[PDB]
């Protein structure tokens, strides 16, 4: 465990060699420097004797306490789960440093001093916020961008797998990263490709959940969301549509806009706290880019501004060619009749109108699609 | 004093302005009109709002306003808002006519009024209108022509138009059944019966609940028409006639 970390020769040498053979005689040196020990003491088995000895000092029953100050000298004050807290003494077989206040920690029945620690149970929130796998296919998916997405890569990807390109320039990678347009823009559909393509530990949350009814939480929940994206790794933090925090007022937040205001102050101040920071990034997508806060949108807080426009038709014709890759498509459609049939349509107007014409033949238990599918098709998708 | 001021003339940060996007976002409710024409003639036709059973039913049209002797136009909107500009440029007619003695040319009467239309759009705190409306009319230099006002204040030139709640997607289907100078003033109206067929979501086609307007090159006329009840029924039933057995051959 962490024995060597030295691999620099990487070649057939006689120092790749001579390396190991020095640890072979050290390692060498370490069981015939154990064995004596038990050769000429054996006066124990040591290997459950001493074991054994410290589960006959700790009982079976084990309360399980919670830790709220420390004096140094294995004594302190500490919590019951009834709440009358006790002033017991802790023990040498605690390794004294996982020791926080308010941890869990293992306590004897009789005079409930400090046995052990314990491992916290993890935590719901942080498995529900904290996201699994890759959602989907890779940015071959999209179509049609191709410049915006060399800006994704540049602050996001790029930092991540090429840590030698900053180190030469004398530079660190831009922090905040926002994305604005029309809607259906393919917005959240980008995140989607970097989450396929990134390893770290990705954290997604809608702008519309973070508000409360109670008083703080919604700040709260920021402090430990923050905590929690700080505490993993390589983070990344996406936040969708986060003008919904001032768009939509509602009567369960017993605050008025003057709780929410908390909420984006203390949001705020965790973009662009004091504290150290570390390695977490934030994506922030949303339609309404005038609405929101300027002073979360500046520079030290957001570093690159994202706007993604509406199709064009040559475009619009590789989207169609995209979201109809894969099905048996008869040959009595023609995509360009489809493609100036709305002149502002968006890419979830094409996979509406390819799904459900899909479903139009699914109706009549066919296999391929024909041309009044579309017909009919945007006659529901479009016009209503 | 000035906190109280609404500012109904700035633009927006993102360039545009939204109070006449409000307008014609109010604009494609509240009415159902169209146009059309291809030949000697050219043809409205309006769905009627106020369909209760107690009404005279009178002053001639509902929507449908003689301009000149030979021009005419069909409104779209608020009525209170557009009777002020019905006889509002009625009399810039007549003073085009006291003028020069002679009728006006349609087009250059419709930017006269889209630059009134357009002054409020452009200063003095003004509420705007919101109503646009269509134009028929006849002139000796281009004969039969068809514009369409929008309450912005710029026109258009066109021949066939719906403004009405499925304004576009009559549109769609106006751009699927038309001939260019060729739809005579029958086919257009079995046509434009089939249009206000499909965004009629009332159904069986009330013929009090529409009305429909003719402007005709008599002589020295002009007749504009607007035909009786009497003969709408008929040309109801005239496409249920061909529906049937259209839909019936298949
Ligand atoms: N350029 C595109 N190419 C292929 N598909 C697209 C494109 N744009 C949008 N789509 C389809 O539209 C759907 C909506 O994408 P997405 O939700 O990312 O857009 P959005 O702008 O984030 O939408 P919203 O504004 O509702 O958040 C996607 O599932 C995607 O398949
Ligand atoms: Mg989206």
């Amino acid at each position: 465990a962490s024995k060597l970390p030295l691999v620099t020769p990487h070649t057939q040498c006689r120092l790749k060699l001579l390396k190991l053979e020095r640890i072979k005689d050290y390692l060498l040196m370490e069981e015939e420097f154990i064995r004596n020990q038990e050769q000429m003491k054996p006066l124990e088995e040591k290997q459950e004797e001493e074991r054994s000895k410290v589960d006959d000092l700790r009982g079976t029953p084990m309360s399980v306490g919670t830790l709220e100050e420390i004096i140094d000298d294995n004594h302190a004050i500490v919590s019951t789960s009834v709440g009358s807290e006790h002033y017991v003494s802790i023990l040498s077989f605690v390794d004294k440093d996982l020791l926080e206040p308010g941890c869990s920690v293992l306590l004897n029945h009789k005079v409930h001093a400090v046995i052990g620690v314990l491992m916290d149970d993890t935590d719901p929130l942080v498995t529900v916020m904290k996201v699994e796998k890759a959602p989907q296919e890779t940015y071959a998916d999209i179509g049609g961008l191709d410049n915006q997405i060399q800006e994704i890569k540049e602050s996001v990807e790029l930092p991540l797998t090429h840590p030698e390109y900053y180190e030469e320039m004398g530079i660190k990678p831009p922090k905040g990263v926002i994305l604005y347009g029309p809607p259906g823009t393919g917005k959240t559909l980008l995140a989607k490709a970097v989450a396929n393509q990134t390893s770290a530990t990705f954290l997604r949350v809608v702008g519309s959940e973070l508000i409360q009814k109670y008083l703080g939480d919604g700040p709260k929940l920021v402090r430990e969301l923050f905590r929690v994206a700080e505490e993993h790794a390589p983070s990344i933090v996406f936040i969708d549509e986060i003008d919904a925090i001032g768009t939509k007022r509602y009567d369960s937040n017993s605050g008025g806009e003057r709780e929410i205001q908390r909420t984006m102050l203390e949001l705020l101040n965790q973009l662009d706290g004091f504290d150290s920071r570390g390695d977490v990034k934030v994506i922030m997508a949303t339609n309404r880019i005038e609405t929101l806060d300027p002073a979360l949108i500046r520079p030290g807080r957001i570093d690159r501004k994202i706007e993604f426009p509406l199709p064009d038709e040559k475009t619009k014709k590789r989207i169609f060619q995209i979201h109809t890759s894969r099905m048996t498509l008869a040959d009595d459609v023609t995509l360009d009749d489809l493609i100036m049939a709305k002149d502002d349509l968006s890419g979830a107007d094409i996979k509406a109108i390819c799904t459900e014409a899909g479903l139009m033949a699914l109706r009549e238990r066919r296999m391929k699609v024909t041309n009044e599918d579309f017909k009919k098709s945007k006659e529901n998708v479009l016009y209503k | 004093s000035r906190r109280y001021d609404s500012r109904t003339t700035i633009f927006s940060p993102e360039g545009r302005l939204y109070q006449v996007e409000y307008a014609m976002e109010a604009i494609g409710h509240a009415g159902t009109c169209l146009g059309i024409l291809a030949n000697d003639g050219v043809l409205l036709a309006a769905e009627r709002r106020n369909i209760h059973k107690l009404l005279d039913e009178v002053f001639f049209s509902e929507k449908i306003y003689k301009l000149n002797e030979d021009m005419a136009c069909s409104v779209a909107g608020i009525t209170s808002d557009a009777n002020v500009l019905t006889n509002e440029l009625r009399l810039i007619a007549q003073r085009y006519l006291l003028q020069y003695q002679e009728p006006i040319p349609c087009e250059q009467l419709v930017t006269a009024l889209c630059d009134i239309k357009q002054a409020y759009t452009q200063f003095g705190g003004k509420r705007p209108f919101g109503v646009s409306l269509l134009y028929i009319g006849w002139d000796k230099h281009y004969g039969f022509q068809l514009y369409q006002s929008d309450p912005s204040g710029n026109y258009g030139g066109w021949k066939a138009t719906c403004i009405g709640n499925n304004s576009a997607a009559a549109v769609s289907m106006l751009k699927q059944d038309y001939k260019e100078g060729e739809m005579t003033l029958k086919s257009a109206l079995a046509l434009a019966i089939k249009v206000l067929n499909k965004t009629m979501d009332v159904s069986k086609l009330s013929a009090e609940k529409v009305e429909i307007a003719t402007l005709t090159r008599e002589n020295g006329k002009t007749v504009i028409r607007v035909l009786k009840q009497k003969e709408v029924e008929q040309l109801i039933k005239k496409h249920e006639e061909e529906e049937a057995k259209a839909e019936r051959e298949k």
